[PDB]
């Protein structure tokens, strides 16, 4: 039917055949523009071990727009909302058509192994990952514990 | 055999954009693209359009 539709069914297909390293994603039920991905937490970071699950939604005029990717587990991260929305250039300003959803996972992980405090999305974890790096290494541990695994 | 089309994935792609240099889409998708017609890879205009005598 429509560009965006024969893109992500396209685009399932690549991450069919060539799935991203340490991430996975597909539609929740029969609908093709609400995803579900999982990250396996990274390990350059205190994520090591946990499973985390992410909520993905297309737009109607996805290629051309960025999607909508949330949090379903909880995570101790500068920039990662407690709704589990993400800070993210790349899916609000940097993005492009280019961009897919494989590239979107692979760049969350980056996120978790190495976090933007210059631009938090939460205020107080920031100021810790930059004032106490041990503190919220250990935080990050602590939360990948009760939440993720 | 070569890459496709970084927009739809379907296709080969077959021209090069201006001036940034990129070869990354189909001619149909290269209409597609909103105006201001920005690159796919870098977003930065493009001006002028050379089709590739490929795929
Ligand atoms: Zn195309
Ligand atoms: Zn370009």
């Amino acid at each position: 039917g429509s560009m965006a539709l024969k893109r992500i069914h396209k685009e399932l297909n690549d991450l069919a055949r060539d799935p991203p390293a340490q991430c996975s994603a597909g539609p929740v039920g029969d609908d093709m523009f609400h995803w579900q991905a999982t990250i396996m937490g990274p390990n350059d970071s205190p994520y090591q071990g946990g499973v985390f699950f992410l909520t993905i939604h297309f737009p109607t005029d996805y290629p051309f727009k960025p999607p909508k990717v949330a949090f379903t587990t909880r995570i101790y991260h500068p920039n990662i909302n407690s709704n589990g929305s993400i800070c993210l250039d790349i899916l609000r300003s940097q993005w492009s058509p280019a961009l897919t959803i494989s590239k979107v996972l692979l760049s969350i992980c980056s996120l978790l192994c190495d976090p933007n405090p210059d631009d938090p999305l939460v205020p107080e974890i920031a100021r810790i990952y930059k004032t106490d790096r041990e503190k919220y290494n250990r935080i990050a541990r602590e939360w990948t514990q009760k939440y993720a695994m | 055999l070569k890459s496709a089309c970084v927009v739809c994935l379907s296709s080969f792609k077959s021209c090069v954009f201006l001036e940034c240099g990129h070869v990354c889409s189909c001619t149909e998708c290269y209409r597609a693209l909103p105006e201001p017609k920005k690159c796919p890879i870098c977003r930065q205009a493009i001006t002028r359009v050379i089709p590739l005598y490929n795929s």
